[PDB]
């Protein structure tokens, strides 16, 4: 094994500008915070799709229509316990960001 | 304080406590509970303030200062020491810090408070809310978690020290040059949307005019437009930009004037009718007697009662029949604004026909009246006038079918009698 | 500095099961594949909004709704060399996953 | 092969060669390029083969198997070695892969082909785009890319070696019961979604009929829906299901015989008029006499044509005036399907009018006909037919005005008379 530094290169970047997304969306979600102690970051935070059809202008569900998650792989750090021997082990976690609304597959014979 | 110098991290503290900063927007893990060899620091509660964080005069960002005050806990048996982490999350960003503390053995009192330490600051935009955790490494106790919620650009505070509050495409009205001008006082580099509706209530959509554009710049209007829905809707060119809606016609006479101008009757069944409006104002619609003559239309009010129609929807007649001197009156504010005779163009125009109204009095007896430019007139009557010189011709010609029935009643009657024969 | 092993611990879930999100949703984006040697993951995809309204039924812009990105906070590894002394250093690079279709913010007076 | 054991990793090489696996889905970096000190192991290109890895009979993964050849490269001056990282991108996953190669030293030939190493193999989804890296670590050289792409479901492979490709909502129609039924043999844990539309062409949006279930189940048809473009819509409740279409009502029976009998003919203006239908079939339209006997219509063509009439989109008439005569023929593959008097409750029932077509010869004449039952009839005529016989009264009727005027043309034009007061 080797060394990994404790601070954290930031990038410093503030493009973070819409808000509650997530309510506006057409295809709405909502949020579950998941927490672990040891893992960074301790939150984690999980999506869901409120619904499988998106909501109209009239804000009823539109089933010809279907919300669907974006997932991305992500990176978080294990902490692991070995006695005196601590160590630390990168682990991939499946996180679901939002939501988007697409057209359903129409097969056709 | 409130503005700060520029975006060095910084740390204070109580008197006599040795603080230090390690913040490298460090690696931070509470991990397990682990039991208390000995007295302990211990957060006791935490505290926000909230501040903002210039690097340059024009470029500031609302920043969060944190404090959390310590306590000593633990067991009980030559200073104390401990490193504290105050972890900020606030979707989508999270940050952590790391504060080395020391606390001398003559503060040490097992059960009191023994200081506070305070860090600046934490950067995040406006209106996010942010979840703040903060604790000792190694953790002893339960973390602390604060949840709080920044203020909006609205807010004295925000857009009073922040400079980054005022994009507005500002919108100024010029009704002088015998038209409407729009001036947009915005910034020569600003790329934005600018879209013109007429805002309908029920079913809103009314697209007019969608432009980008490169302001600042001054739209006319035409005299088409001019309506009292008739509202503008403006966003910079950025995503998810904020749109501003205003509705600076909806008390313009000008506007109201345009508005009945184009408003239109127009015939979908012999039984049902339809107005076209660019906006939808409320009136009340009956229909109307028209002489030959010209304008001089008596409205049927007996036995007739002004109806509410509303502005793209159908409204329906109660007559037997369609005769083109019938005309639809259609008034708002009771004011006559309408006057369209719709079956001109099937059945017409005016015929030289005279309309009766009859009335069953008691034991269905049936006494008629011709309605005549100058009121009513019983029949028959010894007049001059050209209906009673002729009543009597009227009444055989009514009572032999000649006539025809526009409206039937339990007691009463229209009909309409033509006169070409005596002419 | 401390210990982090070579291995990576594996969710070992593929719940991955959409196809062409990107294209099918209502506000459909691109991809960029930036590329680093020396970071972990070496491609780093980063998703752009193709417009700024969302397609609708026709396949035509309404600019009445927005196409908005979200963008998730990542770890990546950083490689770095001070000769012999190979060191590791986490770095914090946001990423966008995908846009999603909202409405607008409308301001009045 | 195809089909391999349990998701055991496995690294397989040439002969003489040692190949040792490291995956512990390890941290794969390339880094940059350092010159060679004498002799390098170095990829030359990289291939694939598409796998199949089953961990119970079941569950069944679509895997590929990589591998690459070896060469010497770099400097040339005690067998060789090195270490290959394959890296698989698959969005959204990604894993990486280490092995350790020996090559001894008697397979050493500078400027040949030393072998190949084989590794089984990257899990991905159906038809996933995958990215594979390949590189030494050390990198002496460029890195070698390949981006492939994975079958459908569709595909005899997949499908055939695949168990997963079979949660079809299976569909089966049944017409036997004097009604129409549709059998859905799924699992009884099911859970899926149903639709029943029409299917418009243009503007495809017809809903009838929306649930959710979760079946098997039988559904029953009403004589309302057998239309043509009824079809059938399914998918199971898993978020972004694929939905089934079919229509297998395009050439039922039935389906067109309650379709024309739903379609209705329905009145906008005096000169427009309105065709209603479940779906939209071909069709042409013509103006039609009917006489008060009943249903002996005679079509006006000519001087008219049988124009395309479509469904849900409104024709204008060519007539000057509505008569209660008139009614519209609607025909659709040369069959008279539809006809409806459109004037009956405005202007009706039937009046006793006699149809009369006049042709305005050379000079400016006029000849006229009088459209009988038994074909036309000029005028005068000496026939003993109701018309013949009283011909020099209906010339008389008409010279003097008292005939109603349908359509007029440079050579042609169209009367009707009454003839109430012969009889």
């Amino acid at each position: 094994s080797m060394k990994l530094d404790i601070g954290i290169i930031n990038e410093n970047q503030r493009v973070s500008m819409s808000r509650n997304i997530e309510s506006r969306s057409t295809s709405p979600w909502n949020y579950t915070v998941t927490w672990d102690p040891n893992r960074y970051p301790s939150e984690v935070v999980q999506a869901q799709c409120r619904n499988l059809g998106c909501i109209n202008a009239q804000g009823k569900e539109d089933i010809s229509m279907n919300s669907v998650p974006i997932q991305q792989e992500t990176l978080v750090v294990r902490r692991k316990h070995q006695g005196c021997s601590v160590s630390f082990q990168l682990e991939k976690v499946l996180v679901t960001v939002g939501c988007t609304c697409v057209t359903p597959v129409i097969h056709h014979v | 304080l409130e503005r700060l110098v520029g975006p060095q991290d910084a740390t204070h503290c109580s008197p006599g406590l040795s603080c230090r900063l390690w913040d490298s927007d460090i690696l931070c893990l509470p991990g397990d509970i682990v039991p208390a060899p000995g007295p302990v620091l211990a957060p006791t509660h935490l505290q926000t303030e909230l501040v903002l964080r210039c690097q340059k005069e024009t470029d500031c960002d609302l920043c969060l200062r944190v404090a959390v005050h310590l306590a000593v806990h633990g067991h009980w048996e030559a200073s104390l020491q401990a490193q504290v982490v105050l972890s900020f999350q606030a979707y989508p960003t999270a940050r952590c810090v790391l504060l080395e503390v020391q606390v001398p053995a003559a503060l040490v009192q097992f059960g009191q408070s023994v200081g506070s330490v305070v860090y600046d600051c934490f950067e995040a935009a406006l209106g996010s809310e942010v979840r703040i955790w903060s604790y000792t490494q190694p953790r002893y106790e339960k973390e602390l978690q604060h949840t709080q919620q920044l203020p909006d650009c609205r807010g004295l505070e925000v857009w009073n020290s922040i400079p980054s509050c005022w994009a507005l495409p500002w919108l100024q009205v010029s009704a002088d040059g015998d038209n409407v001008h729009l001036v947009l006082q915005v910034s020569e580099e600003q790329h934005f949307g600018l879209s013109l509706y007429w805002n309908q209530v029920q079913g809103p959509p009314k697209p007019r005019w969608h432009k980008n554009l490169t302001g600042p710049q001054i739209i006319t209007l035409q005299h088409t437009d001019l309506v009292p829905c008739l509202c503008i809707q403006v966003w910079p060119l950025e995503p998810d930009s904020v749109r501003t809606n205003i509705c600076p016609f909806r008390e313009d006479p000008r506007a109201h004037q345009n508005l009945w101008q184009a408003a239109r009757l127009r015939l979908l069944t012999l039984q049902s009718w339809l107005l076209d409006a660019p906006c939808s104002l409320p009136a009340e619609a009956a229909l109307c007697w028209r002489a030959p003559g010209g304008d001089p239309c008596q409205p049927l009010v007996p036995p007739l009662s002004w109806e509410q129609v509303t502005v793209d929807k159908v409204l329906e007649f109660p007559l037997l029949k369609g005769h083109p001197n019938l005309c639809v009156q259609v008034q708002s504010s009771e004011k006559l604004q309408l006057q369209e005779c719709l079956w001109a163009d099937s059945l017409g125009p005016l015929k030289d026909d005279v309309l009766l109204l009859e009335t069953r009095g008691p034991q269905d007896q049936r006494s008629l009246c011709a309605l005549e430019p100058s009121g009513c007139t019983s029949l028959p009557s010894k007049a001059s006038t050209r209906a009673a010189r002729l009543g009597e011709y009227l009444l055989q010609d009514l009572q032999s079918g000649q006539c025809l029935q526009l409206w039937d009643d339990d007691l009463g009657a229209l009909w309409a009698c033509p006169m070409d024969k005596y002419i």
